[PDB]
């Protein structure tokens, strides 16, 4: 509804990196680093399993 | 108080000065509405026609002797200039780093160029 | 026939492709050498005159003549060396008449020979696998990772075609000595025309990656006598 | 101006980003795609669905580094002339690369049906596949995509005139246009005689339209985000670069269906 | 410290990350080509307890190390992107977020590529990966995906760094350079983006066709449903040689800057250079079917194939005979940069040479994935890629770092390389014509006297390459005390032969490129007042 | 943003002011650069038979 | 007086290609003569030996 | 365009007569001696004078050097110098080879 | 100008000394040199025109050589102790390897070369196959 000189308003002055300065910018970043760090570090436990030959259990 | 929307190039007082009020109520923004920052600055110069971002190549019509060096302006106390003679491409480029303090002279051919900054930073 | 150490050439010929091909790489190498020649004479020299030059002559920068010069040299070069290249890729190409074939098919890290023309009892074809002989099984005298089990017999002074194709993955059937190298995809046959001028063995080996057992699979061609051929043949 | 105030401004058109993790990040998710997806095909992980997690993580990164670009065009305004122009210039290099993928998958084709394998029946398609009728579902594929780029072109001339009702009207349908061609091919894939492991005739016909359909399904969702700034005031008359970016992937992305239908339907059949 | 490096948006520090993950890649490669070399010093398994899958499994290694992880950041990402910003005037690269990624998706193709040699079996199919040996039959295990994937995160990243480049030197140039004003380098890093940008895809596609059969059932290249490995080896060279172009193509632009600053004057038909440059370039999509002369193809097919292939040999012969006339007439500053060009010069036209001879369909017969052939690739590459990368870091380093490094020793380092790689690679071509197969762990023992002096020759290579680690120690702890003792050389143009010591120190710097007239370090964004130029 | 310039500035590692000496960094990352391929022949020696 | 001295430079361009095609040619007719006609002349005399054998 | 001899002659002698300082000077003599021809004796002879003019010895020494230097043999370096021997005589520049007699 | 003539014991064997001196007694002598040079050029001793001539063109600071008179030796040595350390390494890792193969020795290679006379192998050429003891 017309929010972009607001929004320039509040952009421009903002002593924050740029994906911090909007007022609904934690809702989107406090999750997703959570999901990345989940996505992250899972793969890499399973390497150590593909060396030593082991697959995964179908249960 | 409050500041402006800098209506033409001769108004504009820093960067927050240049943002503007948007479209009204229901009609497609337009350039010079929602325009904000450099590029609302490149606009205005577009408007009154003073091109902002000057491009204009090295002044290479005459030589630039020790006693009258070509000035050239610089918004810091250095610039890079390079050369390729009294005409456009006489001899190969040759780049040279006038600073406030020494003029810097080609070698191939002559030239003098002597810096002048705006500063103020 | 058989590689030699610290050799420098090609192995001795015993087909007309050989030949051709050793032909042309010796009239191909004339003219890379005195390209060579030049490039490194011209390197000696400048470097040796002008690493000692204290004035540089730097107001020479296009001299249209020589260019034109060095860029119509390569071009007159390469047709030179390119008329014998076509004469021979169109000569050696030509199937005239093979007097026989024989199939060669590439298994994983063997070979087998099948002489689909001649009989063993009465019509029946004659085939057989010519595995490498392993090291734990060498008497002293054969050749390590190049003497095979059962050796593939074939007739002297004969158009032969091998029509070589594989079952797994591309296996290539290459015997330089004969002067043939054609791969083998499992999807199409492959044929090549050999005459052998001299009797003896030729040694080769697969020129194409097929997993372990690359270097442990060769390829042994005796060619004899047209009736001990025949002799060979019957006690197939 | 004076010099007091041009001495406080950039002295160039082009953007300075400032740092950013979403080049890093989308990098660990696209490593961690790799990775879980080659331990989840030879059965090391139990389930996909850690697949879906790193899909979902770099489309995450993906919106995240777009809503970045997208802040920095509008609200701080650094997109400049320059910037412009070098953003078009890309994304028509990207556009470029996506044509030769699809040339190569062509190439495919054309390896696989023009020398037909005598296993194959040495006719295209290959005996025992009876390809799908071209006049029925694709011929309404092919002219909704035709009536999607005509009205898309409408709304973009809309927007520049200065009227927003009937490019927002424009937009919306081709939108839905779009997402309709999408469900039309879902459709005819899953009443489809043949399947991508039937050979090659399958191989190549389900690659080359299942590469046009993941281009549709992003063509789509950046009409869709276009929507979303048309409607929120974001794009101007005269400044609007992804909705351009968007005219010209509908563009060469219709040439390239158009072509895809004629030799995959009119010349394979 | 973390925003700098992790979050990094502009191109020097990008480029020293490029380079140092280059450099880290380029050891580990020269491991394996060690180990490789070292095992196929006598017949019989030495060091490896027979395993030849372990063999084949660090060719692979070696050559995607060598080439993707080596070459490519090094003159690609690493040079290519610290000095075309620089050279051209540009404030910074465009699309800097672009810039990164491409980077940190580079390493990452190496965690997977290491992981796929450290799982079940490991990659053994060459670094070309034609099936059927490649497909699942014969490969089984994640070993062959992940590689894959590794080709698809370089490729991401080389084709990311192509469209930045693109963009940068077409858009950015600074306000008074026309396109025809460019330097040297910068035109061989255009010319090389769009090879790449013309060249990925298609690598994609066929790669991607790979592994969908091996893991989606399909047949794009199964001979059970109609398939034809032919066409992934037609996919794959219509990428791969235009693939050894762009690494080749930034050498031939670093050369030609060396020659002219060390030789003080210029290039001998600069314009003539950038038409050979993009004629090598469009050639290179031309020619790609001779790498398959054994495939079966028609006569006509390869009597085609071996004219274009031959034409190549006119673009690159104009540009060697030019960088001898820009030697010629000149002051030779023999300093190291200059003596890796010559030795570039001369072992390139060796390389090209072989290479010419290997065009035609006739010889290829007789030397068809024989030793010849790699006689020939390590020659052009070895020489021409990282040659060039010497002689691109003796003659930049002290630009980019501030710190000057050793000469003798850096003498020492080029001639201990040159030797070693000439020892390594002669005796392949004797080899090769003897009628030694190529990717064979053992071989009959008639092959082993090259073999052995060969082996030799990488313990000098590499001992050259341990001085070179040395080096960089020394320059990055005594470049400082370098500078001001007399072990170092730090003007790089020596005055002229009229020219007294006071008027060259108020003149120290006489280049053709603004890459020297920017301080030690340069400012992490410089060019604040745009560049300008007549 | 402002960066500090010098000539140590330009590079991500540390090499004046150091707690260990910069040898051993500089050394040790070549070092596993070059035992990657020992680890990995190794590692796929293990796998058959041996060391 | 001195009479203009001058085109010293391209008199040795010239002197030096020259000098570059003859040691070029002198090393592959060297090639071509020694090396290969003695492998063609130990084959063309085996061949006629084994042709007369043949007798 | 290529110049002739002659022109290039008058060339550098204007140029030597609108040197200004020891600059100039020197690099009117270097790209002057930068060239696939030897200077005719007027235009050392302006070197000469310009190197007078701005009162520098050690390059007028370098102006008989570099001729020494490109020229081709050893008896037309003896042609230029006993030619010019009025001009160094009355200047008083010494040559190199005899100013450190070794 | 300036005085009668710059001091000798400032002033001689320059050469051997030029680069020892403080910035300020260089600034000094080339201020007195370049005023002295004002004067006619025949009224300087032999030792100024040295001097003066050392000072511009002398092979110091910018003209100091790529290699400084020993330098040609150092690399040499470091070339030829390279390449010896180099194949000592090489011998020392292939001592420490496996066995080599039993096809390797002469009486082997003998018999080999037998069974290839036997076979009219490589006529023109070489069949002989020894290579080891
Ligand atoms: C970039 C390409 C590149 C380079 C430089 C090399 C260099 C070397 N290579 Fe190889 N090689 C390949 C790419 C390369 N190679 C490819 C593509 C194959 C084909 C694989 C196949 O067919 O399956 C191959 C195959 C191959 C074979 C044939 C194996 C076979 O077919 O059986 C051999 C055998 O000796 C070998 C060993 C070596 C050795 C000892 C070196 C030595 O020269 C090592 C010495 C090199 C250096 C010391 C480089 C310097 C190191 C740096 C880190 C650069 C530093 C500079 C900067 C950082 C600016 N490699
Ligand atoms: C550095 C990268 C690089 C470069 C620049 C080249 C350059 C050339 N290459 Fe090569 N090549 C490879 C990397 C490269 N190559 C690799 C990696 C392989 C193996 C792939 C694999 O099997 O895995 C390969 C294999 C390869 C083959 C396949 C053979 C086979 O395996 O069956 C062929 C055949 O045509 C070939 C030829 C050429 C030719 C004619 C040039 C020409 O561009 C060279 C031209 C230069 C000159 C000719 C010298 C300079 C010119 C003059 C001095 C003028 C005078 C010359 C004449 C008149 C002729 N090379
Ligand atoms: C530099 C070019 C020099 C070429 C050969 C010099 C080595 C001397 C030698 O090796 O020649 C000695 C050898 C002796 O070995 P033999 O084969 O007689 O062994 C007999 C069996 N037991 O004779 C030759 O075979 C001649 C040399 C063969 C050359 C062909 C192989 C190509 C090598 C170079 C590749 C091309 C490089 C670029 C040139 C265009
Ligand atoms: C195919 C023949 C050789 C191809 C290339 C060989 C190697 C290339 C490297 C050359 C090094 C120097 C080049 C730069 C010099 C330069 O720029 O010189 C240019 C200058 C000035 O220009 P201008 O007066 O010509 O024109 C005026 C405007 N440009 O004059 C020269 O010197 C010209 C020299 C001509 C040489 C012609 C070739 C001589 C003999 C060829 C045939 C010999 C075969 C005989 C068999 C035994
Ligand atoms: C068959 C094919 C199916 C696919 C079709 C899918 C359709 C895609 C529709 C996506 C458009 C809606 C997104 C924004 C909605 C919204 O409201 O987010 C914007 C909201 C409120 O708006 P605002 O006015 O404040 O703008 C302010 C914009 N900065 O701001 C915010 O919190 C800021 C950040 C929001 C997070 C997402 C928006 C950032 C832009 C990047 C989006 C790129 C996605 C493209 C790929 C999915
Ligand atoms: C990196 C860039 C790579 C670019 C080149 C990509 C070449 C491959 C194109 C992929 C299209 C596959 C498809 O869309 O497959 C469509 C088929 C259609 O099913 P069906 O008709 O057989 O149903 C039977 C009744 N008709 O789905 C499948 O069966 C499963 C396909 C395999 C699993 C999905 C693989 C997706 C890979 C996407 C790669 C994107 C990158
Ligand atoms: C993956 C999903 C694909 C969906 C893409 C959504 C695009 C949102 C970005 C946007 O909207 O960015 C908006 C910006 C600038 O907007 P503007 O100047 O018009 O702003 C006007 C306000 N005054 O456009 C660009 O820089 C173009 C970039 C296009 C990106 C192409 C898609 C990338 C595909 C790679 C995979
Ligand atoms: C996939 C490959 C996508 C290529 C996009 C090129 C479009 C032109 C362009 O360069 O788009 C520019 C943008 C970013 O630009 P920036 O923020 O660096 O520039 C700031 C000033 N313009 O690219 C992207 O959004 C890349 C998005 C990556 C999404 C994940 C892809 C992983 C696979
Ligand atoms: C660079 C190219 C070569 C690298 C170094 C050469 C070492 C030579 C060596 O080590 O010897 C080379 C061998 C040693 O012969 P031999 O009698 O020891 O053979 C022992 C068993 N019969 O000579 C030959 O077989 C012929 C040599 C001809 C070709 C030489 C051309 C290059 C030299
Ligand atoms: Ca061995
Ligand atoms: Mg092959
Ligand atoms: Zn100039």
């Amino acid at each position: 509804a017309n929010k972009v000189i607001q929004l320039q308003k509040i952009f421009q002055s903002s002593t924050k990196p740029l994906w911090w300065r909007h007022p609904r910018s934690a809702l989107y970043l406090y999750p997703f680093y959570a999901i990345f760090a989940v996505a992250v570090v899972t793969p890499l436990l399973y390497i150590p399993n593909a060396i030593r030959g082991i697959k995964a259990k179908k249960a | 108080p409050v500041v402006k929307t800098a209506q033409n190039l001769a108004e504009v007082n820093g960067p927050e000065t240049l943002i503007g009020p948007g479209a009204k109520e229901g009609t497609v923004p337009t350039d010079l509405d929602q325009e904000t920052g450099l590029a609302r600055l490149e606009l205005l110069g577009k408007l009154e026609g003073i091109d902002v971002f000057d491009t204009k190549p090295l002044d290479s019509s005459r030589k630039g002797t020790m006693k009258d060096p070509i000035i050239i302006e610089s918004y810091d106390d250095y610039r890079y200039v390079g050369c390729t003679g009294s005409p456009a491409g006489s001899h190969t480029i040759m780049w040279l780093k006038p600073t406030v303090n020494e003029v810097a002279r080609c070698w191939e051919c002559g030239s003098v160029y002597k810096l002048n900054p705006v500063g103020v930073p | 026939d058989v590689p030699t150490p610290y050799a420098c050439y090609f192995q001795d010929s015993a087909t007309p492709n050989q030949e051709g091909i050793l032909e042309l790489h010796d009239n191909i190498m004339f003219y890379l050498l005195v390209i060579l020649g030049l490039v490194s004479w011209m390197l000696y020299t400048i470097v040796m005159t002008y690493s000692k030059n204290p004035i540089a002559y730097k107001y020479i920068k296009h001299g249209q003549t020589i260019e034109v010069i060095w860029t119509i040299f390569p071009a007159v070069i390469l047709l030179i060396i390119a008329f014998p290249s076509f004469i021979l890729l169109y000569l050696c190409d030509e199937v005239i008449s093979p007097a026989m074939t024989i199939k060669a098919i590439g298994y994983q890290w063997y070979w087998k020979y099948e002489y689909s023309d001649f009989i063993n009892d009465s019509g029946e074809t004659v085939e057989f696998e010519s595995y490498v002989i392993p090291d734990e099984l060498l008497e002293e005298g054969q050749l390590r990772l190049l003497d095979t089990d059962t050796s593939m017999v074939v007739p002297v002074d004969t158009h032969i075609r091998f029509v070589v194709t594989a079952a797994d993955v591309i296996h290539d059937f290459a015997i330089p000595s004969l002067g043939i190298k054609v791969d083998a995809t499992p999807g199409r046959l492959n044929q090549v025309s050999a005459l052998i001028q001299r009797e003896g063995v030729f040694y080769g080996a697969c020129s194409e990656l097929c997993g372990t057992g690359h270097a442990n699979m060769p390829i042994k061609i005796e060619a004899v006598s047209l009736p001990k051929f025949l002799e060979w043949l019957n006690e197939q | 101006m004076t010099h007091l105030e041009r001495s406080r401004h950039q002295q160039h058109p082009f953007h300075m980003v400032m740092p950013s993790p979403w080049p890093i990040v989308v990098s660990f998710a696209l490593l961690s795609l790799a990775l879980s997806t080659a331990l989840t095909m030879h059965g090391y992980i139990g389930n996909m669905n850690m697949v879906y997690l790193a899909l979902f993580v770099l489309l995450t990164s993906s919106i995240l580094w777009f809503r970045d670009i997208v802040a920095e065009a509008t609200y701080l305004g650094d997109h400049t002339m320059a910037v412009r122009k070098g953003i078009n210039l890309g994304f028509l290099m990207f556009v470029l690369s996506e044509v030769l993928i699809f040339a190569g998958l062509f190439w495919a084709y054309f390896h696989s049906a023009m020398s037909p394998d005598v296993t194959l029946g040495a006719c295209w398609p290959p005996v025992g596949i009876e390809a799908v009728q071209p006049t029925e579902l694709p011929l309404l594929n092919t002219i909704i995509l035709l009536s999607s780029g005509a009205t898309v072109t409408y709304s973009h001339h809309a927007l520049i005139a200065g009227n927003r009702n009937k490019a927002l009207s424009g937009l919306l349908i081709t939108f839905w246009l779009i997402v309709i061609f999408v469900t039309c091919q879902y459709i005819e894939y899953t009443n489809a005689a043949f399947t991508i492991s039937d050979g090659v005739y399958g191989s190549v016909f389900y690659a080359g339209t299942g590469l046009h359909f993941l281009h549709m399904v992003m063509l789509a969702a950046m009409l869709g985000v276009n929507y979303w700034r048309m409607r929120n005031y974001h794009l101007t008359a005269g400044h609007h670069v992804g909705y351009e970016t968007t005219i010209i992937y509908t563009h060469v992305l219709d040439v390239i269906w158009l072509f895809l239908y004629v030799v995959f339907y009119w010349w394979g059949v | 410290m973390v925003q700098r490096w992790l979050y990094s948006t502009n191109a020097k520090d990008i480029a020293v990350l490029y380079f140092m993950l280059a450099i880290f890649s380029g050891m580990a490669g020269t491991a394996m080509s060690l180990i490789i070399r070292l095992e196929l010093a006598a017949p019989g398994s030495q060091y490896l307890h027979g395993n030849s899958q372990l063999f084949n499994v660090l060719v692979v290694g070696h050559a995607v190390l060598m080439i993707f992880f080596l070459v490519m950041p090094a003159l690609i990402g690493g040079f290519g992107n610290y000095l075309l910003p620089l050279m051209i005037g540009a404030t910074d690269t465009a699309f800097p977020r672009i810039n990164n990624i491409a980077f940190w998706v580079l390493p990452m193709g190496l965690v997977c590529l290491v992981t796929s040699t450290l799982v079940e079996s490991g990659a053994g199919t060459g670094w070309t990966v034609y099936p059927p040996l490649s497909s699942i039959q014969a490969h089984s295990g994640p070993s062959v995906d992940l590689a894959i994937f590794a080709l698809h995160l370089t490729s991401i990243s080389s084709l990311l760094g192509a469209i930045n480049f693109i963009v940068t030197t077409l858009n950015m140039r600074t306000n008074g350079m026309t396109m025809h004003k460019l330097p040297l380098f910068v035109w061989s890093i255009f010319i090389t983006a769009f090879l790449l940008l013309l060249s990925l895809p298609v690598l994609s596609a066929g790669i991607t066709m790979l592994l969908l059969d091996r893991n989606f059932n399909t047949s794009f290249f199964e001979v059970s449903g109609g398939g034809d490995p032919i066409l992934y080896e037609h996919l794959f060279w219509f990428f791969g040689h235009p693939e050894v172009y762009i690494l080749i193509i930034p050498g031939f632009g670093i050369i030609s800057h060396v020659v002219s600053t060390y030789s003080k004057k210029p290039v001998f038909g600069e314009i003539s250079m950038v038409y050979a440059m993009a004629s090598i370039g469009l050639l290179g999509f031309l020619v790609w079917s001779h790498h398959m002369y054994i495939v079966g193809l028609d006569a006509d097919t390869r009597a085609y194939f071996t004219s274009a292939t031959m034409i190549i040999a006119i673009p690159t012969g104009i540009k060697i005979f030019s960088w001898l006339a820009t030697i010629h007439g000149g002051s030779i500053r023999l300093a190291t940069p200059m003596l890796y060009a010559i030795a570039f010069l001369f072992l390139f036209t060796m390389g090209g040479l072989t290479g010419v001879a290997l065009a035609n369909a006739s010889l290829d017969v007789a030397f068809h994935d024989t030793y010849y052939v790699v006689g020939h690739f390590h020659y052009v590459l070895s020489m021409g890629a990282i040659f060039s990368l010497f002689a691109g870091y003796y003659y930049w380093s002290p630009q980019i770092l501030g710190l000057n490094y050793n000469e003798k020793l850096a003498q020492i380092q080029f001639w201990l390389i040159f030797i070693g790689a000439n020892v390594i690679f002669f005796p392949m071509h004797f080899l090769g014509i003897n009628g030694m197969p190529r990717r064979i762990p053992d071989y009959p023992d008639a092959f082993a006297g090259w073999n052995y002096v060969a082996s030799i020759g990488s313990f000098i290579a590499t001992l050259s390459l341990f001085l070179f680690i040395y080096i960089l120690y020394d320059q990055l702890v005594n470049g400082l005390n370098n500078k001001v003792n007399n072990k170092s050389v730090i003007y790089n143009k020596a005055p002229d032969f009229v020219e007294s010591n006071t008027i060259f120190n108020l003149n120290t710097v006489k280049s053709s490129s603004i890459e020297f007239l920017l301080t030690s370090p340069p400012a992490v964004h410089s060019f604040n007042t745009p560049a300008v130029q007549s | 943003v402002h960066f500090k310039d010098g000539v140590y500035e330009n590079i991500p590692f540390k090499v004046k002011g150091r707690k260990t000496p910069y040898a051993l960094s500089h050394f040790g990352f070549f070092a596993i650069g070059f035992a990657v391929p020992f680890v990995a022949c190794y590692v796929q020696l293990k796998k058959s038979g041996a060391f | 007086t001195i009479a203009p001295i001058t085109g010293t430079i391209k008199r040795r361009v010239i002197m030096d290609i020259v000098l570059g095609f003859s040691l070029g040619g002198v090393m592959a007719s060297y090639w071509w003569w020694g090396f290969h006609m003695d492998k063609i002349n130990k084959r063309e005399k085996f061949y006629a030996e084994l042709a007369e054998r043949k007798k | 365009d290529e110049e002739t001899f002659e022109e290039f002659t008058a060339r550098y002698e204007k140029e030597f007569d609108e040197a200004y300082d020891l600059f100039e000077v020197q690099r009117v003599l270097n790209n002057c001696f930068s060239y696939d021809l030897v200077p005719a004796p007027a235009v050392i002879e302006k070197a000469l004078r310009a190197a007078r003019r701005v009162n520098d010895l050690p390059t007028a020494i370098r102006v008989f050097e570099a001729l020494k230097y490109k020229v081709e043999n050893e008896d037309q370096y003896k042609a230029y110098l006993d030619e010019l021997k009025d001009v160094r005589q009355e200047l008083g520049v010494p040559l190199k080879e005899e100013l450190f007699p070794s | 100008a300036q005085t009668h003539a710059l001091s000798n014991a400032a002033v001689m064997d320059l050469q051997s000394r030029w680069e020892n001196m403080p910035s300020t007694e260089q600034q000094d002598i080339v201020s007195k040199l370049s005023e002295r040079q004002k004067l006619p050029w025949a009224q300087l001793t032999e030792p100024e025109k040295q001097a003066v001539w050392y000072i511009s063109y002398g092979e110091w600071g910018p003209r100091r050589p790529v290699l400084n008179k020993g330098d040609s030796s150092f690399i040499a040595k470091g070339v030829a102790a390279g390449l010896l350390f180099s194949v000592g390494l090489f011998a020392v890792v292939r001592m420490a390897g496996g066995q080599d193969a039993k096809t390797m020795n002469k009486e082997w290679q003998l018999k080999s070369d037998e069974y290839l006379k036997s076979k009219n192998a490589n006529p023109w050429g070489g069949y002989s196959q020894v290579q080891s003891k």
